[PDB]
């Protein structure tokens, strides 16, 4: 769910995203909640940092 | 014309990939739409990307 202002979160909770429960660190909609970005020199505008 | 269901290919264990971000899956049933144009057809394993 949505979080409130300036609640900040730092869990990485593996997050379920179907019927089955989530086990394991990975599983059939089970995913890592963090993603990382895409930052090069060769990038342009719109996704530079 | 009709009521169209995604739980049940949503949440079936008899497939082996599901990808689209042009709505999160979970919130397709409750979006109401004109018309459905099914592509269905036959491709090689590692050409999907």
């Amino acid at each position: 769910s949505n979080l409130k202002p300036f609640e900040r979160d730092i869990s990485t909770e593996i997050y379920q995203a179907g019927s089955t429960p989530c086990n394991g660190v990975e599983g059939f909609n089970c995913y890592f909640p963090l993603q990382s970005y895409g930052f090069q020199p060769t990038y342009g505008v719109g996704y530079q940092p | 014309n009709c009521v169209a269901d995604y739980s049940v290919l949503y949440n079936s264990a008899s497939f082996s990939t599901f990808k689209c971000y042009g709505v999160s899956p979970t919130k397709l049933n409750d979006l109401c739409f004109t018309n459905v144009y099914a592509d269905s057809f036959v491709i090689r394993g590692d050409e999907v990307r």
